[PDB]
């Protein structure tokens, strides 16, 4: 495909919890929108996840579409329930790669709204904004809990159209989605929390084997410990790096996918709060 | 609706994601365990 | 001991994945996974 | 003495059902495992 990237060197910002670490993002694109075939950006993210939320309302003006979360940091000790930075080393960092590798297959499925070139200059270039990117300011999604008191009276007045009637079935279909994957989400980060006592388990089976191999001449036994031993440990990283990966990305997989939903559910939130403008505009 | 279009085709895409984990799974798992029974059988003839 | 334990969970949460592999792979036509499926589960059941 | 002679001998009688253990333990799994494997790749040529 003619998106064809490349992000390394996950270089950090300095000393503290959860800011910013910048990223070797190397661009090799076709499709001469992307200017000249070869450029390599350094981007720090939480930065430009505000620069998604400016993406954000301005769909909600507009009726646009935006790509996968260009997932952002205060994760580890904030918001998350919880994050590890050990594995979040490089790893998480393949995590946020694995993000934004979907945000940028889906920025090219709008093409003519990938064609709101201020933003893709704004990526493929270095401009990158200070450090001021933590704090909570979220008094609009204060005045959506406000107006819910006028959404759960004028909601049956929303019911009585056509469209919702072709997709409705649609909300309470993936509400019950909602609730079994989550639920099954739930239950594989148990197995993913559960197979760490296995391989703890299992390598300390192989250590006892190593203890309890010893004070005996069934020198047969001694080749039978060196051998078990290690493909123990074979077994045992195979199924470690299984039962962690796959898992966990799909449960991320699920999560934003989870959070497609929601802002969906608050697209056609605002679609309802111009359907009652124009109503009492009329009604007026 | 043209964008409800496209998320059951991201629907599909990562069904597609899990279904390329289960080739990976069957692939990796297939050689490397076998590779290593046809490794590990040949020195277990007799010696342990 | 422990490990003769250990295994009754894993092999209801490996079965209950099998399951749960059986409940979503509903409300979807792509049939190859409708066929993932019924072999996946009873592969997983063999494993078990 | 006699009688602890025996009972190393049986030391190497139960060491050698650990032996025997993990004799059958190889066989029934490379057996089993691989036999799935060479019955349900023929059917994963393109089938799940």
């Amino acid at each position: 495909f003619d998106l064809t990237v490349g992000i390394t060197d996950p270089e950090k910002i300095g000393d503290g919890m959860n800011a910013y670490v910048a990223y070797k993002v190397t661009t090799q694109t076709s499709l001469p929108m992307f200017r000249s075939r070869q450029f390599a950006v350094k981007r720090r993210f939480s930065d430009f996840l505000g620069l998604y939320e400016k993406l954000s309302e301005k769909h909600s003006q507009n009726g646009f579409i935006v790509p996968p979360p260009p997932e952002k940091s205060l994760i580890g000790m904030t918001k998350v329930k919880v994050g590890k930075e050990d594995s979040s080393s490089a790893e998480f960092l393949e995590k946020r790669r694995a993000a934004l590798e979907r945000y940028l297959q889906r920025i090219v499925n709008h093409p003519t709204m990938l064609q709101d070139p201020d933003v893709r200059e704004f990526l493929e270039k270095e401009e990158l904004p200070r450090a001021v990117g933590t704090q909570a300011l979220s008094g609009a999604g204060l005045l959506k809990m406000f107006n819910k008191a006028t959404d759960a009276v004028s909601k049956m007045t929303i019911k009585m159209n056509e469209s919702d009637i072709w997709f409705e079935e649609k909300l309470q279909e993936v509400e019950c989605e909602e609730q079994r994957l989550r639920k099954l989400h739930a239950v594989v980060e148990t197995l993913v929390n559960h197979r760490k006592e296995l391989a703890l388990n299992t390598a300390l089976f192989a250590k006892s084997l190593a203890m309890l191999g010893s004070s005996e001449d069934n020198t047969a036994l001694s080749r039978a410990l060196s051998q078990l031993a290690e493909v123990e440990e074979k077994i045992e990283q195979l199924h470690q790096e299984q039962a962690n990966n796959d898992f966990f990305l799909l449960a991320e997989l699920l999560s934003d996918y989870i959070r497609l939903l929601a802002i969906v559910r608050a697209a056609f939130d605002q679609r309802m709060k111009t359907w009652q403008r124009w109503q009492d505009a009329q009604a007026t | 609706r043209k964008e409800v279009t496209r998320f059951e085709k991201e629907k599909s895409k990562d069904f597609k994601n899990h279904v390329m984990k289960y080739l990976e799974t069957l692939l990796h798992s297939q050689q490397q365990l076998a590779k290593y029974w046809e490794a590990f059988l040949p020195e277990a003839k007799a010696i342990s």
